RNA sequence: GGGAACUUUACCAGAUCCGGACAGGAUGAGGAUUGACAGAUUGAGUGUUCUUUCUCGAUUCCCUGAAUGGUGGUGCAUGGCCGCUUUUGGUCGGUGGAGUGAUUUGUUUGGUUGAUUCCGUCAACGGACGAGAUCCAAGCUGCCCAGUAGAAUUCAGAAUAAUUCUUCUCUGCGGGAUUCCUUUGUAAUUGCACAAGGUGAAAUUUUGGGCAACAGCAGGUCUGUGAUGCUCCUCAAUGUUCUGGGCGACACGCGCACUACAAUGUCAGUGAGAACAAGAAAAACGACAACCUACUUGAUCAAAAGAGUGGGGAAACCCCGUCACAUAGACUCACUUGGGACCGAGGAUUGCAAUUAUUGGUCGCGCAACGAGGAAUGUCUCGUAGGCGCAGCUCAUCAAACUGUGCCGAUUACGUCCC
């Protein structure tokens, strides 16, 4: 399902991502222009996927999960996108 | 208005619960907080401070956009900042970060702490006690208390001068608990003239 | 009512004013500005 | 458009720390302020159990708060009061205030 | 009704090194304390004043430990 | 923080699910797949499943390894936290001295203090903790201050609306308390102090707390927690299910802890009537108000209910019972005009569901004990016990629980070490 694309988009122009632990619907993201959501049980599923993969920085507090991507996963990130000037947090400041 | 203190209460409890898992080798030494108008920023304390800002900026804006996006603020109404914190000695969840760390470089306890000791007392610091539990030496259920200079323990007075941190050091085969407490100068620090039990006599 | 810090659902957890501390317990979970004295 | 102001934070040197300093940027200057004295003090009171466990000399906390509420009182000065609070910057936890009534 | 130590001890550096107090006042020998010492409370004071002025009124009895300059 | 139900839930009876990350691999022309109506399947209009075609768009599915998850065990592997030893006043070191040494002195006879608190004496001298003191609330008080506090007055009006203020309330920071005079007092040339008395709101750590050393306890917790070591489980799972139903709560008057009710003529039972209190709470987002409470209708006919209007984000609220009442009220030598248990009939209510949720709901059962409590046992001394009651916490619904506030308000010791 292309749900699964734009999530992985949707680091770039953010970076660092923020989702709340529920088994529900729930979604923060897709921001910019459509700002539209997608439940988060399918969220996870997505992050661990690749997760074994070290593309990706665990942080963890309270319910909350706080994702950043490792160098390995900005440029997986790019590629899979087949759209790659870099990912946004180190294209400018 | 009460439960808009609660909300700053349960979210600064959050801020600081989070930056502790993530602002670490780094030196955390804590944080505080205010905001006016559209300037939600939070600067932070901290003792090593080039690895928060980062290479090009990452380490801080990782940290920025993510509070901007966990506490639903519109993009921009966040800044960061850090501190340097001056005489790292002398705070101690600066410290412990550094127990922490030199426990997982396999050091012997006596040896661990004991440098600390000296680095703080070092500082400046009017005491210490640190204090390892854990399974050291095993099957013994053992702890250690590593003590300097002097301290006071009783009353409230003591929240004042001493600021502490207990933290875990997860190990294999278990668990062994660090505990650091340290002193204030009462010099510049606080100073309300502090310690009731000294007086002094103007001459 | 599962609350805010773990997933307890236990422990029961204080309704009083909202805050939801419980989980993590109000000890472990601090800095809100409560104090100690009497 | 008699203005009034609600400072409620609860740190200490804060509540005191603006409305006492902080109004003779009005106070002492082209506004006329009406003070009254600062509403009653709150605490916010919640005990819970020392033990983690079921074992215990059966003993409690009490924990508490306080929030101080100050009331600061105007004539209309107009877009004066958003210069008025924005002269000064000191404190945090405080409380900005914009009212209107009577 | 027992005085610290620390009470004792500082009320000894003031009778020491203070003959501004002498009357046998509690109220006067107290208002030259505070001025003078910081104990940052004021039951130190209060505790010390009352005992510097058993120190300076004894004194007249005969001698007393930390002996004055006389 | 145990007041429930299904949830929470671990336990039981079955059924669903992958959560199984990672690829290092045997069918990539109707794809191992995902989801599905009906039909049967089953407890289930639940699709798991069987048929029937399609809805399938690859991430899933098959095979290996890894794994993840968990209220799985071990609190005797463990952190942290907690209790307890421990309500007391205790503990530790440097240099010095004594001892072959373990160790000891310091840390003591004596006097005093709640106090290893003081003074004195002193092979010890100088220091660290604990005590004290800082703190927090209560009491008298200053300054500031009132349109989200409330008094004074005049002027007119019913029944013979203008003015000025801080007494009352608000609160930040301050005053106040100290052993201060007195008693030739007790004791005593010193000292440290004690008492009866004085001043004062307060008179002896002012009062109630919070804090609290050093050593320990195989004290409790692996059901608080991405807090954790093992090693059990890993897909007809000990994982998960707003998953379905049941339990955790059952009737041998079983034995035991804590609490509420109370049997009297001292409210005593009850019917009316008069007054007056205080800490405390109150609310909703990724939608276009869900919290309380006052008023008045429900009221041409019960009660609790239903419904409509009205402001409060909290200084929206103050009529709580104990008591007062002789109001000439009713009882009336009794298991009773005092138990409210057991009880079957209606009915209103929160809500997925109440088959006793619960109740100023009625109204039947009263004939169930019960009638100062056997040995034995509990905890405190002044706004105190006791009595009374109110919110809070859990909470969709429910307090004989706890947490806190306030009202009524006591006799006995101001002592000893006997237990």
């Amino acid at each position: 399902k292309p749900s699964r694309d734009n999530v992985y988009r949707f680091f770039f122009t953010e970076g660092v991502i923020a989702c709340k632990k529920d088994r529900m619907g729930t979604w923060t993201g897709t921001l910019g222009g459509n700002t539209f959501t997608v439940p988060c049980i399918q969220v996870m599923q997505l992050m661990r996927s690749l997760k074994s993969r070290n593309l990706i920085k665990e942080q963890y507090a309270w319910r909350h999960y706080y994702w950043t991507l490792n160098d390995e996963g900005i440029a997986y990130m790019r590629s899979y996108l087949h759209l790659a000037p870099s990912a946004m947090p180190n294209t400018q400041k | 208005k009460k439960r808009m203190i609660v909300r700053d209460g349960v979210f600064y409890a959050e801020l600081f619960e989070f930056l502790k898992r993530e602002l670490a080798e780094e030196g955390f030494s804590g944080v505080s907080y205010h905001i006016t108008t559209l300037r939600t920023e939070i600067v932070i304390k901290a003792t090593k401070t080039r690895e928060v800002l980062g290479v090009n900026g990452r380490r801080i804006r990782e940290l920025t956009a993510c509070i901007q996006q966990r506490f639903n603020y519109k993009e921009g109404k966040l800044q960061l900042y850090v501190e340097r914190v001056e005489v790292r000695g002398l705070s101690a969840m600066a410290q412990v970060e550094s127990l922490r760390f030199k426990l997982l470089s396999n050091l012997q306890v006596r040896r661990a702490a004991m440098g600390i000791i000296r680095y703080v007392m070092e500082s400046g610091a009017k005491g210490c006690e640190v204090t390892v539990g854990g399974k050291i030496k095993g099957q013994r259920a053992k702890s250690m208390t590593f003590r300097d200079g002097y301290m006071i323990k009783s009353g409230t007075a003591h929240k004042s001068f001493v600021d502490s941190a207990c933290r875990h050091c997860y190990m294999r085969a278990g668990c062994i608990g660090v505990k650091v407490k340290i002193m204030l100068p009462s010099d510049s620090t606080g100073r309300n003239g502090p310690s009731e039990p000294l007086p002094d006599v103007i001459t | 009512r599962c609350c805010v810090i773990c997933s307890n659902q236990k422990a029961l957890i204080r309704k009083y004013e909202l805050n939801v501390c419980r989980q993590c317990f109000r000890e472990n979970a601090e800095h809100i500005g409560f104090t100690k004295l009497r | 458009q008699t203005v009034r102001l609600t400072i409620t934070s609860r740190n200490a040197k804060a509540v005191e720390s603006v409305t006492s300093q902080l109004l003779t940027r009005a106070r002492d200057e082209k506004v006329t302020i009406h003070g009254p004295v600062r509403l009653p003090t709150r605490t916010l009171k919640i005990t819970t159990r020392k033990t983690p466990c079921g074992n215990g000399t059966n003993t409690w906390d009490t924990f508490e708060l306080k929030i101080y509420k100050r009331i600061i009182d105007l004539h209309a000065p107009t877009e004066q009061v958003k210069k008025i609070t924005s002269f000064t910057m000191e404190s945090g936890v405080d409380v900005s205030i914009t009212i209107l009534d009577r | 009704k027992i005085r610290t130590k620390t009470v004792k001890r500082a009320s000894r550096q003031v009778v020491e090194k203070y003959y501004s107090k002498l009357n046998f006042d509690f109220y006067q020998n107290k208002r030259v304390v505070m001025d003078v010492t910081i104990a940052e409370s004021k039951k130190l004071k209060n505790k010390i004043a009352g005992y510097a002025t058993h120190i300076m009124k004894r004194l007249a009895r005969g001698p007393v430990r930390g002996i004055s300059l006389k």
